[PDB]
């Protein structure tokens, strides 16, 4: 009946500059017709390859479709930061046209501690009745990071939650905030507000904190 | 070189919904519409093709002719309407255009359809001030906190998409609130803070809001 696409594999992690080569194998025969898709973080869909082999004219030499009879590849010559996405073959020899499970290709890359920073409430949110404590945790490598919040010296619990962004298309790094979410009477109760940062591009925690009375800055 | 499709669309459970795509230029030949179905952070389902110029069209069973594809040759648009809808149905949804000569040439953006019971609400923008806590080295990062909307999805850019270089938005997390809230941040040189503005341009089509928030140090 319809056909099955075995994609793989289904995560693809990768140093820069090597060659990767992900396989799409049909569970019938689709005489070429197959069809390779990148698929950008931001959800942005591009045809790579069609006809098996054919190029899209707007895509890079280094990749390539090959056939090798059921088995279909799609391979990159040397990986680049930019590569990182997840990439999709597509059979239509026929009806229903048929996805692979895709491929989610990640970049290896050296570690990077993060740049650590804390932003106090804003007075206009306050205003409003909540106080939102962020921090932010930038460009670091790998994904891997322990985030923990202390107010006036107390490990807080279940009040923040924390948000990352995939891959970074130029460094390969990743980000992440953590979003501490207080009423404003709390908020004003308190004083000191630590983030305390782990991972293992820091030998020791990395702490950034502020003082509210000092406002966020240094009043 | 991408086609145009009608923006985010928050549908209560049981309704329908609609939506276009269609090519930017009045490029009046031929092609075959092909929409894609991807739930977040899931894969991609064929939904089925609408061939405006005989009319053709064909679904995926899966569907169980929940999908119904229509065009009007006139402005070579395609719609795709999704009826008694379920929370099954949220998922961005793509049209391509494509040919047998030049099979899925082009891609659309793609629609954010939210199937929920809950209202629509815009959300508040606050900024994320620089200062010596945000600071290291002559490197400033400052941002704009998008928080307690929905439903999805925001757009966030800067100084009108001026800036793109060192910026993050973060992908939305959902509050205990049921609304959604983000943070976009974007690192620039300290020793611009006092010469160069920096505004986070906040769209939510849902709640027909935008904001252009000014962060100041
Ligand atoms: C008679 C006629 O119009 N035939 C015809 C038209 C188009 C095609 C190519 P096609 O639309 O099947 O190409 C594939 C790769 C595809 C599937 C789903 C989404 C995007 C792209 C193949 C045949």
């Amino acid at each position: 009946l319809d056909i099955q696409m075995t994609q793989s594999p289904s995560s693809l992690s990768a140093s820069l500059g090597e060659r990767v080569s992900l396989t799409c194998r049909a569970s019938q025969e689709i005489s070429g017709y197959l069809y390779w898709l990148q698929q950008k973080p931001d959800g942005t869909i591009k045809r790579l390859i069609y006809a098996g082999s054919t190029l899209d004219s707007g895509v890079p030499k280094r990749f390539s479709g090959s056939r090798s009879g059921s088995d279909y590849s799609l391979t990159i010559s040397s990986l680049e930061s930019e590569d990182f996405a997840d990439y999709y073959c597509l059979q239509y020899a026929s009806y229903p046209r048929t996805f692979g499970g895709g491929t989610k290709v990640e970049i290896k890359r050296t570690v990077a501690a993060p740049s650590v920073f804390i932003f106090p409430p804003s007075d206009e949110q306050l205003k409003s009745g909540t106080a939102s404590v962020v921090c932010l945790l930038n460009n670091f490598y790998p994904r891997e990071a322990k985030v923990q919040w202390k107010v006036d010296n107390a490990l807080q619990s279940g009040n923040s939650q924390e948000s990352v962004t995939e891959q970074d298309s130029k460094d390969s790094t990743y980000s992440l905030s953590s979003t501490l979410t207080l009423s404003k009477a709390d908020y004003e109760k308190h004083k000191v507000y630590a983030c305390e940062v782990t991972h293992q591009g820091l030998s020791s925690p990395v702490t950034k904190s502020f003082n509210r009375g000092e406002c966020g800055a240094g009043a | 070189v991408q086609l145009q499709q009608s923006g985010p669309v928050l549908v209560k459970p049981g309704g329908s919904v609609k939506m276009s795509c269609k090519a930017s230029e009045y490029t009046l030949t031929s092609y075959l519409f092909q929409w894609v179905k991807q739930k977040s952070g899931q894969g991609l389902e064929w939904i089925g093709y609408i061939y405006p110029y005989n009319g053709g069209t064909r679904y995926n069973e899966k569907f169980r002719g929940k999908a119904t594809l229509t065009s009007d040759k006139s402005s070579n648009t395609a719609y795709l309407e999704l009826s008694s809808l379920t929370s099954e149905d949220s998922a961005v949804y793509y049209c391509a255009r494509s040919s047998m000569s030049d099979p899925g040439a082009n891609w659309g953006p793609g629609t954010l359809v939210t199937v929920s019971s809950a209202s629509t609400k815009g959300p508040s923008v606050f900024p994320l001030a620089p200062s010596s806590k945000s600071t290291s080295g002559g490197t400033a990062a400052l941002g704009c906190l998008v928080k307690d909307y929905f439903p999805e999805p925001v757009t966030v850019s800067w100084n009108s998409g001026a800036l793109t270089s060192g910026v993050h938005t973060f992908p939305a997390v959902l509050q205990s609130s049921g609304l959604y809230s983000l943070s976009s941040v974007v690192t620039v040189p300290s020793s611009s803070l006092g010469t160069q503005t920096y505004i986070c341009n906040v769209n939510h089509k849902p709640s027909n809001t935008k904001v252009d928030k000014k962060v100041e140090p």
